[PDB]
């Protein structure tokens, strides 16, 4: 019942600043402290600073002193964090947490937000190109069938590949996207049991919200 | 004053054992501080006379449980639910033992538990209320069901009520919590033919300067 | 700042086995109040951390009795007596005691599963794609086990060093397997100028390199 | 097994009852089931009333009675009447207001 809602993903042009939000719910913001963290892709989890929502008594890691600005708006249970003059290094997943003060039995952070990914880049927002992938030369529709889908050349992450509007859930593998020339490529591969392919339609629905693109590609039997 | 921050738990849910309150097992306080937004995330229950149960536990100032060797002959112990998920799987209240019918029959249970210590004992138990007669006979083969908890001084008989309630954490059935204090030298005797939500021991009772306060104020 | 030093870095355990991650701090984590504020978090890939054990040896809400912690002052350890499939993830140890609060670098647990071979599959460029003037030589060598597998594109039986996109997924949370996808991407011009692509997988499990091809005609 | 959701921004007072036939004839006659139970509840509260067959003094002809009960439905909660007989169902709710009101017993002129 306690939630810490963060926006998932943000694309920011280098040199500018991003104000992240973290809508706390399920408990009373004020009653406990809050900690913001930074996770670099390598794994590293860094403490950015703390804030006491009650008074706004903040305490920063010296390292982020001249970058992060912690503030909270008690009115709407929304904590915030400003990062000015961002650079490549600032691209990471940022987490806010309920830091239960030393007066609690725990004293540590128990609930974490979903994280937000801050992509610092000057690269343009490009819609994905969604290419269906089906078997052809020598129908590989034997003991089972692997249908593909190539989501190519879009920016920035993320897209959401989903088969048959989610119904065809039990057998897909969407692979991590990979940057190549400031463009991202990713593929997903569901596996239908022979008597389930050409009969009905296998469709991969990809979504690039960063560009308000929602694609429905029906994998047709090239066979 | 020893202030115990209740975090997201009320005293009752920490008493019974709602999964997210197990962090408060065996805690002690002078003043328990309940938060306005504390919530239950387990099997839907209700407490007849919640005020007094809450008062008396608050005043006792302790959640120290002592697990007792209750032997439940021919019934299926440790029932759980996906309403009270305890981890990735289903679960229940850490201090209550849900008993279901064994094989194809629920025998008339008749256990006893003597207070051989020199102190009062608080016994927390309940009753189940299936929403359907399917559920009733399904779980407790008897269709009827009655719980009768007593000592040489007191006597309590609770009759379950089958019926439809609003969905609460999936469920439409409920559990009613009751309690019994066993004075030294007296004996507890649980006697039922179904729907019992048996105990697992007792909580120690202490008389003292303890209490409880509602406040979302920082500590 | 205090440095949380974890070891192992990767820990391959087998279902049923007993994992054991270790943490070491550059200075005691005992507080002036005598409380050791050392914690263990578990980050499942593609998720946010979850408290597992707080104050050295206390199980946070939900975590099962098969997880145990311990230690004193500087050296603390987490122990999973019986490792399950879901236990798959990354484990960090962090400290509150001293400001700045510090974390360990993580210990990636990895489950050991019965060896498995991929189920190689290849798909030829879509007319859709080559109209744009490009070709997708996509091969999904998925569901194998020892993460260790070696793929190679051949084209007329001779080369792979150019334009191969490679992405391995995280170990599954059931199959405990792995999956990969290799993408050879050439121009429409170049592609029409050959027949034979060959996705060749050298996965130490089968005695015969699993190879897949198709024809331009 | 009816339901009635509090979709207004105010508390609701629900007045209902239970019948008590004086004879089993009456019981099965009126409510075919011989048994009978009323179970009124919300997500917060739960009430189950079991009727009692039996002879009472004649009061306005009758020897049966009706027991009145009540349930307050907080905004966003839902009422769910569930029974197999003897129910003396409601017809809506009475609005609840907090204020300076009260009641006094007096045969004094106004
Ligand atoms: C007696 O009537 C009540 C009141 O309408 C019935 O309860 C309703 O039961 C359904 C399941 O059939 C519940 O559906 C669930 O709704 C949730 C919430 O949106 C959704 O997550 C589930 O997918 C599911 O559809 C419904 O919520 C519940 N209504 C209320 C007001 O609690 C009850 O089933 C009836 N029982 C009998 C035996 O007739
Ligand atoms: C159980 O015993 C009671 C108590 O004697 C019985 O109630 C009595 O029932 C009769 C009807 O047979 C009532 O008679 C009526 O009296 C009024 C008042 O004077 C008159 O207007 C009518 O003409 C009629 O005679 C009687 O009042 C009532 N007695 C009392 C004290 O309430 C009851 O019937 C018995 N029931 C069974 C099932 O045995
Ligand atoms: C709760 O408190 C008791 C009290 O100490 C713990 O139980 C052990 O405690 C007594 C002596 O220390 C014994 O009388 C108990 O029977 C014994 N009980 C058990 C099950 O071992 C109990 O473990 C504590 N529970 C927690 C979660 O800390």
């Amino acid at each position: 019942q306690v939630q810490l809602q963060q926006p998932g993903a943000e694309l920011v042009r280098p040199g500018a600043s991003v104000k992240l939000s973290c809508k706390a719910s399920g408990y009373t913001l004020t009653t406990y402290w809050m900690n913001w963290f930074k996770q670099r892709p390598d794994q590293g989890l860094e403490w950015i600073g703390r804030i006491d929502p009650y008074d706004s008594e903040t305490h920063y890691n010296q390292k982020f002193k001249d970058k992060a600005i912690l503030t909270v708006d008690r009115s709407s249970s929304t904590a915030y964090m400003q990062l000015s003059s961002l650079t490549s290094e600032d691209s990471a997943v940022y987490y806010c947490t309920r830091f239960l003060q030393i007066t609690t039995i725990i004293y540590g952070m128990d609930y974490w937000g979903q994280g937000t990914s801050v992509t610092v880049s000057s690269a343009k927002t490009t819609p994905p190109s969604v290419y269906p992938l089906a078997p052809g030369s020598a129908a590989q529709t034997n003991s089972m069938v692997t249908l593909g889908c190539l989501v190519k050349g879009y920016f920035p992450e993320p897209v959401t590949v989903t088969w048959n509007s989610g119904s065809l859930s039990s057998g897909v593998h969407t692979f991590p996207a990979v940057l190549q020339s400031d463009l991202y490529t990713l593929s997903s591969s569901v596996t239908v049991p022979s008597s389930t392919w050409p009969s009905e339609t296998v469709t991969c629905n990809v979504a690039h919200p960063a560009s308000s693109t929602k694609v429905d590609k029906k994998i047709v039997p090239r066979d | 004053h020893r202030i115990l921050d209740g975090i997201d738990c009320t005293l009752i849910d920490a008493l019974l054992g709602d999964p997210h309150c197990d962090v408060f097992q065996n805690e002690t306080w002078d003043l328990f501080v309940e938060r306005s937004k504390a919530f239950s995330n387990c099997y839907p229950y209700d407490v007849p006379d919640y005020a007094s149960l809450r008062s008396l536990v608050a005043s006792s100032g302790t959640l120290e449980f002592i697990t007792e060797g209750f032997t439940w002959t021919g019934v299926t112990q440790n029932g759980g639910s996906n309403a009270c998920k305890r981890g990735p799987g289903s679960g229940f209240f850490s201090r209550l033992n849900w008993l279901t019918k064994s094989g194809s029959t629920y025998p008339v249970l008749n256990v006893t538990m003597p207070n051989n210590d020199n102190f009062d004992k608080l016994y927390i138990w309940g009753i189940h209320h299936p929403s359907t007669n399917q559920e009733q006979t399904s779980l407790y083969v008897q269709a009827s069901g009655r719980v009768t908890v007593s000592t040489r001084r007191s006597q309590q008989t609770i009759i379950p009520n089958i019926g439809s309630r609003p969905w609460v954490r999936g469920l439409s059935s409920r559990i009613s919590i009751y309690w019994t204090i066993v004075k030294p030298g007296d004996v507890l005797v649980i006697n039922s033919n179904g729907n019992l939500i048996a105990p697992r021991g007792y909580f120690k009772m202490r008389t003292g300067k303890s209490s409880i306060m509602r406040s979302d104020a920082p500590i | 700042d205090v440095v949380m030093t974890q070891t192992p870095l990767s820990l391959p355990v087998s279902l049923g086995d007993q994992a054991s991650i270790s943490c070491r701090s550059s200075q005691t984590l005992v507080h002036s109040n005598g409380n050791t504020y050392l914690h263990w978090y578990l980050q499942k890939p593609g998720q946010s951390p979850k408290l597992l054990i707080y104050k050295v040896s206390n199980r946070f809400s939900g975590v099962p009795d098969r997880f145990s912690g311990s230690g004193s002052g500087t050296d603390f350890t987490l122990k999973i007596s019986r490792v399950e499939a879901e236990d798959l993830g990354v484990y960090f140890c962090s400290q509150n005691t001293h400001v700045p609060y510090t974390f360990g670098g993580g210990t990636k647990l990895e489950i050991k599963r019965a060896d498995a071979a991929p189920t190689v599959s290849i798909f030829p460029p879509s007319k859709i794609q080559l109209t744009s003037g490009g070709a997708s030589v996509v091969c999904f060598l998925n569901n194998f086990y020892p993460k260790d597998i070696n793929v190679k594109w051949k084209i007329d039986g001779s080369e792979r060093q150019n334009g191969v996109l490679n992405s391995w997924t995280d170990q599954d949370s059931k199959d405990s397997t792995y999956s990969m996808s290799s993408t050879l991407t050439l121009t429409k011009d170049e592609y029409e100028r050959h027949n034979s692509y060959t996705c060749e997988a050298t996965h130490k499990t089968s005695t015969s390199p699993i190879v897949k091809s198709f024809n331009r005609n």
